[PDB]
């Protein structure tokens, strides 16, 4: 096929958001373009075609999954409530062939003028003081755009040798910790590409700030679901 | 109010010193027309109505030589007034005479002496007058750049800056020289403090004009370790803001070492400042006429071209200009009276008045000042400065990047 | 389609470049190949422009379909491959108009597909498929344009001045092919608003140290009469003599015959098409009119086109060539006059 | 005083530096009131002094810009009024300055009704369910376009020059009037052949043996034209008659900045690449087939005839 | 111009999609082409008539131009009706393309080697009357039916493998006659 849909998911997953489980939301996203065959990695919670495996991480949790797969896999996040078709960001990965899809929210990253490509990234603790650039990058891109209120949804289209890289070395244990960055300062054929929606949900249930506007947010969003 | 500028025509750095213990910077001729008669001719067609000039050193020959040019006639828009004192010896200290003198009474234009542009301010000025009226006089300063490519030869890696700016507002937040550098560094300060664009811009060329206001001069007087203006605008944004302007298909550069010079040269050639062309006779000088033909060749008046010559691309020649037979002349400028030999092949070569060459000679990628001289069976390596007067003899090869002057001191003699 | 379209060219299509169907798809496509999907997205965005890649792309992803296809039960392969391929060359021409190398392709493959035995074994058949692809690529792409090449040599000579327009990858590979072999001359490069293709090959010539210059198409009468000869390419062979290619090139050629300039055209000998076209408007392609917006000054004069119902704007791509303003036409089998192409061809 | 001084000097830079009016109808009238003025407030006991100032500032204002022959012009037809004047008068020095400013003043008043003039023809040429061509923007094609659509209903397409693209104001006009426009690059021009039936177009200015200079991409309209034999008429006044033939000409097109054609940041190969940009062109005298004017139609060959009345010979040279 | 089925037939099969107009020119010495122009009228095709001397005058507003012939030359040339070359020349002088459609046995394996047999020559009745008077004996009247026709005023020609240049003749020519026997 073309994508395996990981729903890596290492009661969270059995919350009540909106009347509904919380694994509930990516699955239904996930039920609505094709997507027969589900791999879902939980503990011992489990209750359209879903493959369990009780079981960590999440680069991890993939190498424990890395027979299963045969082709590109399509991370998702348990926590996951958003409303943007899938294709806006499938379109990067496929015409452009890139190695990476990434998908942001508005609430450090630089983008290129078309704000379309991934060239830096860097978060708070890792720098110290000064955030350096090397001088390549900016001979190759001018112009380089910043954001810093973003927030990540957990969805990325990796590739298979990239999955084949990730299984002989256990050095890298979270995947958005270690995995992103090491592509995105690799680059500089590796490309990494991002999708800024700018006006949708794009919510991660993390908190219980974040829950309780998941609440309020469900409403509207399940009148036209369901 | 009427507009008014400030001109400081010497340049307080040695970096044309080779050759200005006889002639200043701004006497220099690019196109056989002096670079002040340049940013003259700019400044009248931006609209300013009076210019100030100040001179340190050198301060007769500019004054001399201001009067006899057409800004000085009576039947002048721009009313130029020349102001020389000895005790100059960076641009804060004439910004600090202005500032005591009182000269300056609203927004007014920095400029150096050797800056050839056609910029029309018309809009960038209109937008800095808005947001210091719109705010109560926070902004001070509104640089000028001009959009281009980091690989372009105009872009010389001793006047390459990369700043961080606002998408949203035009403005400022971070200035540094690239001078040396292979890793640039930004402090957190614009991420941590503010949002809504802290984009990083690193295809802005420094074309050395801004917008200032009466208050800088104030705050060139407040502090008195203030010497150029680049430390003026790093020391500002280390607390008054600071915004800035981006032309597209205007030109614009200030002359500063040799390669930039050659760059700024060819560019005036090709006629990439229209309309500040060798033909349009902006200078008003009867001497100075000359007529445009295919190929941007450019010839005046008793060229006296001989037979077998071939003007392949781009050439300027001077009036009473003598060439021989069976040359080669590329890419070249050629000042007044010269008198060039016989199978002479000049590529990427500027002549200044009074050269002479013999047959024979073969000079690629020099410069010669007035009155030199060149034997026969000569050969001039690339980037071969030759000063005034030099009778360098025959049989001889200078290599690469040789110098020779009258001075002792200065390389070879 | 998109907008509104001139009353004389009501019988083409026009597509917008927004406009993407990929949003009403399944994200694991299954009814088309994932191959196909990608290169109509490919098509779509203008990733790939080149007539010689476009049908590159066309065959490698028909290779790809090929690798990995399965015989169904009780059905021969030979009777199904053109009907499941059928829709993927529909999709395909429906994300932008085909070209004649990729309908040469598609029929030499179909001819190919038809030829295969019924008792030969499934992967004998896609192996021998794929060999038969790739050998066609071969001779059709690398060695024609070789002897093309080997051919125009002989044509150029010291302080010759080529007049060029638009983008080809064979005039290209000739004029560095020249400059390698020890010709001393200079290339004119001739380019025309929206597409601007001939900066790629400006940057190519410049970078192999050729020299050359830079203009308009308006101003290519000023030009000529210093212009020694004049190198086009070509895109299709018709029937009739005449020749295919962009829409800049018939007006190229009138002018370079009214100043007296011959005109040389290169061409593959599959691109032939037994078509006979006089005029450019029944059978054209049409592109994005919003393409014709410039940024001149301040602002674009034509930012609302749309609002005015009396308004209307017209993209042209291709145009026919007249055979009288052709003087010599060069092909993988050598040099003949353009008035005796249907002998050769066919 | 030096009034007139500065008005001349202010005159000569705008015509140097830049561009002056966006018409030349203004550019014409503003021309005619500086040389009115300067008869009027100078000091002059005979003609030939006058004639002679006359000539000298003819000659700086073409120094200023050659490109365009419109102040020429007018001085050459204030030398032929001031010949026709003293010729009437001594074949006098008393009432010589009224007459002037009379003659000035009627000049001014049909330079007015030209465009009236040429606009009413605009129904004999033009028929319904015609195809037109124009290319640029011109002031009098648009007149006769839209005067001759006020009564019949017809098709234009109009095609934009690649490094000015005034084509696109032009065809925004016309479709604000209801003519079915329509915008084109010109690339496409020999395409769009084969379907036109007539050829409208404007022109700088006409040279002496019938020729004249437009915008550039003209030369390849006339061709196209003359191949599928079409006409191809010309609306000029009659200020842009140039009574001097077409030499070599070197400097006949004006050449502006390269950043119109190709932009600044395309890299380190501008240092190697020539780019020219030619803002004008010439048009052969064959390829012209009809003249409107605000006289009438005439034919290319009535071109010196039409000259000859409005400039003395011995003012070719000025 | 004229009466030919072919050129009846082509016209008249394009009139059930497409409406268009059609321009008949009649013949002097016989008056066929009213004929075919009634023939087409009666076909919902909207089609007019004239006399041979208004060929060039209306020769301006006409987008395309189809005839017939009786023989093709070995060169491409025609054979056709007589006032069939003026046509042809306003073709060429208006740029309008010239093509003809006729099938395949009209192919002549031959040259016009002046044979002046081109054009076949009638009763001088049809021009003028022979109750004209006593002028007749020394009035010498000349009537030819055809016409000699370049191949370079032909645009394409119709065949039943396609359109075909006037230039590719000879390659029809070479494979459907032998070449011994075109002297038979």
């Amino acid at each position: 096929m073309e994508f395996q849909a990981v729903v890596m998911a290492v009661p969270k997953p059995l919350l009540p958001v909106g009347n509904k489980p919380l694994i509930w939301y990516p699955l239904n996203l996930l039920e609505r373009v094709g997507f027969e065959e589900v791999i879902v990695v939980t503990t011992r919670d489990v209750q359209p075609d879903i493959v369990c495996i009780p079981d960590m991480g999440t680069a991890d949790s993939l190498r424990y999954i890395y027979p299963k797969l045969k082709t590109d896999v399509l991370v998702l996040s348990c926590d996951l409530i958003t409303d943007v078709a899938l294709h806006e960001v499938v379109d990067l990965f496929r015409a452009y062939d890139a190695s990476l899809a990434m998908l942001m929210r508005k609430g450090f990253i630089g983008v290129d003028s078309t704000g379309k490509r991934l060239l830096f990234m860097a978060n708070e603790a890792d720098l110290d003081e000064e955030l350096v650039i090397k001088g390549s990058i900016l001979q190759k891109h001018p112009r380089i755009r910043f954001h810093t209120g973003l927030v990540d949804a957990h969805l990325y289209c990796l590739k298979k040798y990239i999955v084949d890289f990730l299984m002989e070395n256990g050095s890298i244990t979270s995947i958005r910790s270690e995995l992103i960055p090491y592509l995105v300062r690799k680059q500089f054929q590796v490309r990494c590409y991002v999708h800024i929606m700018k006006e949708g949900l794009c919510s991660r249930v993390s908190t219980l700030g974040l829950y309780m506007e998941a609440n309020r947010q469900v409403p509207k969003l399940l009148s036209a679901l369901c | 109010p009427p507009l008014q500028a400030v001109l400081v025509a010497d340049s307080f750095d040695r970096r044309f010193f080779p050759i200005s213990k006889d002639q200043p910077r701004v006497l220099l001729p690019l196109a056989n027309v002096a670079l002040i008669d340049y940013t003259l001719e700019f400044l009248t067609a931006t609209g300013v109505q009076e210019t100030f000039v100040f001179c340190c050193w050198k301060a007769a020959q500019i004054k001399e030589h201001l009067l006899k040019s057409k800004w000085c006639r009576p039947t002048s828009l721009n009313v130029v007034r020349i102001i020389t004192s000895e005790l100059y010896r960076s641009l804060g200290d004439v910004l600090r005479d202005v500032d005591a003198k009182a000269l300056v009474r609203s927004d007014f234009l920095l400029v150096y002496g050797d800056v050839i542009s056609n910029i029309n301010i018309t809009r960038a000025l209109e937008e800095h007058r808005l947001r210091r009226k719109l705010e109560k006089n926070v902004s001070v300063m509104t640089m000028i750049f001009k959009e281009s490519s980091p690989s372009h030869p105009t872009r010389c890696h001793e006047d390459n800056v990369v700043v961080a700016v606002d998408s949203t507002t035009n403005r400022v937040l971070h200035f540094q020289k690239t001078q040396g550098l292979r890793r640039f560094a930004f402090p957190l300060s614009l991420f941590q403090g503010s949002s809504d664009g802290v984009e990083v811009r690193y295809d802005l060329l420094d074309c050395h004009i801004s917008i200032c206001s009466p208050q800088v001069a104030q705050l060139f007087t407040d502090n008195f370790d203030y010497q150029t203006r680049d430390d003026f605008v790093r020391g500002l944004l280390v607390n008054n803001q600071i915004h800035m302007h981006v032309t597209a298909k205007e030109y614009g550069a200030r002359v500063s070492n040799l390669h930039m010079y050659s760059a700024v040269c060819a560019d005036v050639i090709r006629r990439w400042v229209y309309p500040l062309t060798p033909e349009a006779n902006f200078t008003d000088s009867t001497t100075q006429s000359c007529t445009h033909s295919r190929h941007n060749i450019y010839r005046g008046p008793e060229v006296s071209l001989g037979h077998g010559s071939i003007l392949e691309e781009n050439v300027l020649l001077g009036s009473g200009t003598v060439i021989g037979s069976n040359c080669f002349i590329t890419n070249s400028v050629i000042g007044p009276g010269c008198h060039i030999g016989d199978n002479v092949v000049l590529d990427q070569t500027y002549l200044w008045q009074g050269v002479r060459v013999a047959a024979g000679a073969q000079i690629h990628q020099s410069l010669l000042c007035d009155n030199a001289e060149v034997k026969e069976r000569v050969t001039l390596k690339p980037r071969s400065v030759l000063t005034s007067q030099v009778v360098v003899g025959p049989n001889i090869t200078l290599p690469e990047g040789s110098v020779i002057s009258l001075h002792p001191p200065d390389a070879e003699e | 389609d998109y907008g509104s379209k001139v009353s004389l060219f009501s019988h083409l299509p026009q597509y917008s470049r927004q406009n993407s169907l990929t949003q009403f798809m399944s994200i694991p496509s299954s009814v088309i190949h994932p191959a196909m999907v990608r290169l109509g997205l490919q098509y779509s965005q203008g990733l790939v422009s080149g007539s010689n890649a476009r049908c590159i792309a066309l065959l490698r992803a028909l290779q790809q379909v090929i690798q990995d296809y399965t015989t169904p039960p009780n059905e021969e392969l030979s009777r199904d491959l053109v009907n499941k391929l059928k829709p993927y060359m529909s999709f395909l021409t429906q994300c932008r108009p085909l070209s004649a190398s990729m309908h040469n392709a598609i029929k030499f493959l179909n001819k190919e597909i038809t030829s295969v035995g019924s008792s030969k074994r499934e992967e004998e058949a896609k192996s021998e498929l794929r060999a038969a692809i790739d050998r066609y690529v071969q001779e059709k792409i690398v060695l024609a344009a070789q002897a093309i090449s080997r051919f125009a040599y002989q044509k150029i000579s010291n302080g010759d001045v080529i007049l060029v327009y638009g983008c080809s990858s064979l005039v290209s590979r000739i004029l560095q092919e020249a400059w390698t072999e020890g010709r001393r001359f200079r290339v004119v490069v001739v380019d025309s608003r929206p597409w601007l293709e001939g900066r790629h090959t400006l940057r190519s010539l410049v970078h192999a140290g050729v020299p050359a210059s830079y203009l308009l198409i308006p101003a290519a009468s000023y030009v000529l009469p210093e212009v020694s000869k004049v190198l086009l390419g070509a895109h299709a062979l018709l029937a009739n003599g005449s020749v295919m290619s962009r829409v800049g090139t018939a007006q190229l050629a009138l002018v370079a015959r009214a100043h007296n300039v011959p005109v040389l055209v290169c061409c593959e000998t599959y691109k032939f098409c037994e078509r006979v076209q006089t005029d450019a408007f029944v059978s054209n392609e049409l592109d994005d009119p919003d393409d014709l917006q410039c940024k001149r000054g301040e602002h674009v004069a034509l930012a609302n086109w749309q609002n005015h119902a009396s308004l209307r704007l017209l993209n042209l791509v291709y145009d026919v060539t007249p055979p009288e303003l052709v003087d010599l036409v060069i092909t993988e089998l050598g040099m003949i006059p353009c008035s005796s192409v249907p002998v050769v061809a066919r | 005083g030096s009034e007139l001084s500065e008005r001349i000097e202010s005159f000569v830079e705008t015509l140097k530096r830049g561009g002056g009016p966006r018409s030349s109808e203004e550019m014409a009238r503003e021309t005619l009131g500086l040389l009115r003025q300067i008869i009027t407030d100078h000091r002059w006991s005979n003609a030939g002094e006058l004639m002679e100032l006359i000539r000298r500032e003819g000659r700086r204002m073409t120094a200023a810009q050659p490109s365009e022959t419109t102040v020429g012009n007018m001085v050459r037809r204030v030398l032929k009024i001031i010949r026709e004047e003293y010729g009437r008068l001594h074949g006098h020095y008393a009432q010589l300055q009224s007459n002037i400013i009379e003659a000035i003043n009627e000049l001014l008043v049909e330079l007015e009704g030209t465009m009236e003039n040429i606009a009413a023809q605009a129904l004999e040429h033009i028929h319904s369910n015609e195809v037109i061509m124009t290319i640029g923007f011109s002031r009098t094609v648009e007149a006769f376009l839209k005067e001759a659509a006020r009564k019949r209903k017809f098709h234009v397409i109009v095609a934009e020059c690649a490094p000015f693209c005034q084509g696109h104001e032009m065809a925004v006009n016309l479709s604000k009037a209801g003519i079915e426009t329509t915008v084109m690059t010109d690339a496409a021009i020999f395409a769009v052949m084969s379907r036109v039936n007539k050829v409208i177009i404007g022109t700088k200015t006409i040279l002496a043996n019938g020729a004249l200079r437009a915008v550039t991409g003209t030369h390849t309209l006339a061709l196209a034209a003359k191949h599928h034999s079409t006409p191809l008429i010309v609306c000029a006044p009659m200020f842009k008659l140039s009574p001097q033939f077409p030499n070599e000409e070197d400097s006949f097109h004006k050449f502006v900045a390269p950043e119109e054609v190709l932009p600044f940041t395309e890299g380190d190969i501008l240092e190697k690449v020539s780019v020219h940009c030619p803002v004008f062109d010439y048009v052969p005298p064959e390829l012209i087939t009809l003249f409107i004017s605000n006289i009438g139609g005439n034919a290319p060959s009535y071109i010196y005839r039409l000259m000859s009345e409005l400039y003395h010979p011995d003012d070719h040279v000025l």
